[PDB]
């Protein structure tokens, strides 16, 4: 009974770090995903910035 | 003054000070020489590195253990292993220091005597002494009875001691340890498609198997489970990404220890030998060394392995005796522990082998009763 | 300076004598400030570190001695919270001693039973009960470059919480000690001293132990350096004096039994 | 036994599940510590492009 009841706490512990894992993994990988997108315009505005600076 | 307390073996090599607590320095007893022929002049890369070092440098390398079973095979190397540990992982002059060394029990005479010789020579101990690693490993655990299955990296011995006696007709040594696990997984690690067959590689397999491998309580039960669900597969990221998984591995691996015929060898498991010596020795102790069945070596360190041990041995033994398995939590280093607890004696002080009494009766002496 | 403090009063004390004073002070019940404070009752018979020999004592009362010393501590440079801090601790010092350990029923692995004392002494220290009582019975040493948690058995726990209640105990007074002699010093530039010292003596009884041996091992070694001083002054004396006798040093007889 | 190792094997899954669920918020953070300077410097070059456009 004892470590049926630390098994079911455990299980929670599994159940809420699965997930916890799962939503900041989609969290971080939108957001990097969005940072890719702005480095990649931060490159737009830099071939702007260089044929700026043809004069 | 202070010991010093060196614990070899193969894999991996401890050492620390007597009277201490845990071995101060741990790396790996290998050797690493350059196998390209490098271009970067004024880099100026030394010909051989040694321990973590070339653990680090290892995609680079071709790695050497100097110690095969439980022998020293390359001395040279084994030289390199102890003037670096000396000099760089302690940092402390040999010449003031007495030593203690450990070894498997039935080696080559000529190990242990070469082993003293270089000491006296190179390194100019004051003095020294050859200890079975068996024996600091039930020094570590508080017994004085018991038989202790150590199984470390090349070598597995079970010494069954009983009120401080050792019944050396009774000694097992089986030449079935952990390298040899190492490579069984490297073979089946094929059958999924990967490959590894560089010395380098062969560390990366010794990691997949300290991480993932367990040993199953009930062969054919955990076969068939893994073959219906997909439950017992976890995924592994090698040195470069690309994830890789094992299911039927994790515990096909550590269950040769059960059946040595999965590597072709002969001899009956693990838990057999064990049996075995046990029934080797007097009738009057056995009811004891069935209680006291002590573990070490980092090869006894697999999830599982105490419980389908006692399960195997509670199979063989009589019903009415009570089998348990002391396996401490450290066993890893009991070895070197138990060293340190003995160098550290009193009634100890007067077993060494001092220089004077070397060069009086010559590296001959280590196997006189100067042990 | 304080020297060679003894230790294990804290913890043992055969049946005719008891532990030190502070403790029996506290049960005494002069201030019931400290007694709902340090959560402590007054029955020392409660309290397994101290209740191993006589209790009261049949020439002083307690009571009186707790204000005493609390007006000596006053007095001196404590501040309120220090020696709130000193009672509280004394506590748990008591409180250690009922702290239950019970063999795993699968291995020699011990483990706690009731976190009730365990919960006082923690809350009496400000640091978490269930931390303490797993960093007791599942330690970790530094071996190479990473951690292993080692075993314990009961008895070796058992031992790990005496050392630890007579280590706690013995730096309170050395660190009490220090404060006194921080609040008494004159800031003039002084120079060599003078040495006033007291110590137990030669006691021997009629059923002597390992104290006993151990003050009677300091005894040997003050009396063979008094031996060898009276020695050199002495004899040495007469070296103008044309002649010279007991060419010997007279250190060199207690040796005998030093070297023991 | 079965309570035993069952909750020895769920424990393992649960340190382990701790010792990802830690950097978990590591690789979370990087993220945004990126999406903050990525702005910061979308905004300089914005500012740049635009004064050099002048004539
Ligand atoms: N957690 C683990 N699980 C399984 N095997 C391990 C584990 N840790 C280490 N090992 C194996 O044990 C070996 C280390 O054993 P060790 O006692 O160092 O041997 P030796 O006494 O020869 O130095 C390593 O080679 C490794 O393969």
């Amino acid at each position: 009974e004892d470590s049926d009841r630390k098994y079911e706490e455990v299980a929670r512990k599994l159940v809420i770090l699965e997930g916890e894992l799962e939503r900041s993994e989609e969290r971080a990988e939108v957001a990097e995903s969005k940072c890719g997108d702005l480095e990649e315009e931060l490159k737009i505005v830099t071939n702007n910035l260089k044929s700026l600076e043809a004069q | 003054t202070t010991a010093l307390v060196c614990d070899n073996g193969s894999g991996l090599v401890k050492a620390g000070f007597a009277g201490d607590d845990a071995p101060r320095a741990v790396f790996p007893s290998i050797v690493g020489r350059p196998r390209h022929q490098g271009v970067m002049v004024g880099m100026g890369q030394k010909d051989s590195y040694v321990g973590d070092e070339a653990q680090s440098k290892r995609g680079i390398l071709t790695l050497k253990y100097p110690i095969e079973h439980g022998i020293i095979t390359n001395w040279d190397d084994m030289e390199k292993i102890w003037h670096h540990t000396f000099y760089n992982e302690l940092r402390v002059a040999p010449e003031e220091h007495p030593t203690l060394l450990t070894e498997a029990p039935l080696n080559p005479k000529a190990n242990r005597e070469k082993m003293t010789q270089i000491m006296f020579e190179t390194f100019n101990v004051p003095a020294m002494y050859v200890a079975i690693q068996a024996v600091l490993s039930l020094y570590a655990s508080g017994r004085t009875t018991g038989i202790v299955l150590d199984s470390g990296d090349g070598v597995t011995h079970n010494v069954p001691i009983y009120e401080g006696y050792a019944l050396p007709h009774a000694i097992m040594r089986l030449d079935l340890a952990g390298r040899d696990l190492t490579d069984y997984l490297m073979k089946i690690l094929t059958e999924r498609g990967y490959s590894f067959v560089t010395t380098a590689e062969r560390e990366i397999v010794r990691d997949i198997k300290e991480k993932l491998c367990y040993v199953a309580l009930d062969f054919e039960n955990e076969m068939a489970t893994a073959a219906s669900s997909s439950s017992l597969e976890k995924s592994y990221e090698l040195p470069d990404g690309q994830v890789i998984t094992i299911g039927n591995e994790r515990f096909r691996c550590p269950e040769t220890l059960f059946q040595p015929s999965f590597i072709g060898m002969e001899s009956a498991g693990i838990h057999e030998t064990t049996y075995n010596s046990i029934m080797k020795c007097d009738i009057d102790i056995r009811k004891d060394l069935y209680a006291n069945n002590v573990m070490s070596g980092g090869t006894t360190m697999y999830p599982g392995i105490a419980d389908r041990m006692q399960k195997e041995i509670t199979a063989l033994a009589p019903s009415t005796m009570k089998i348990k398995i002391i396996a401490p939590p450290e066993r890893k280093y009991s070895v070197w522990i138990g060293g340190s607890i003995l160098a550290s004696l009193s009634t100890f002080q007067q077993m060494w082998i001092t220089k004077q009494e070397y060069d009086e009766a010559g590296p001959s002496i280590v196997h006189r009763k100067c042990f | 300076e304080t020297y060679l403090l003894e230790k294990s009063r804290v913890t043992f004390q055969l049946k005719a004598e008891r532990s030190y004073h502070i403790f029996y002070q506290i049960m005494s019940n002069k201030k019931p400030d400290l007694i709902e404070m340090l959560l402590i009752t007054t029955n020392p018979y409660d309290y397994a570190f101290v209740s191993q020999g006589e209790i009261t004592v049949p020439s002083i009362d307690d009571q009186e001695e707790l204000m005493a010393t609390d007006s000596a501590i006053d007095i001196l440079g404590f501040t309120s919270d220090e020696r709130v801090s000193i009672y509280k601790l004394t506590g748990a010092v008591m409180h250690y001693g009922n702290m239950k350990f019970k063999q795993k029923q699968r291995e020699e692995q011990a483990e706690p039973d009731g976190t009730e004392v365990a919960d006082k002494a923690a809350y009496l220290q400000n640091l978490n009960s269930a931390d303490l009582l797993k960093a007791l019975c599942y330690p970790r040493v530094k071996v190479g470059n990473e951690y292993v948690t080692k075993g314990q058995t009961v008895q070796q726990v058992y031992n790990a919480v005496g050392a630890l209640a007579k280590a706690v105990y013995e730096k309170m007074f050395l660190w009490m000690v220090t404060r006194i002699n921080q609040q008494l010093d004159t800031k003039q530039p002084r120079q060599y001293f003078i040495g006033v010292l007291d110590i137990a003596g030669f006691e021997i009884f009629d059923f002597n132990s390992l104290e006993q041996l151990c003050i009677n091992f300091t005894n040997e070694k003050l009396q063979q350096f008094f031996n060898h001083h009276m020695f050199v002054l002495e004899q040495e004396e007469y070296k103008k004096e044309g002649i010279e006798w007991e060419f010997i040093d007279f250190g060199m007889d207690l040796a005998a039994c030093i070297e023991l």
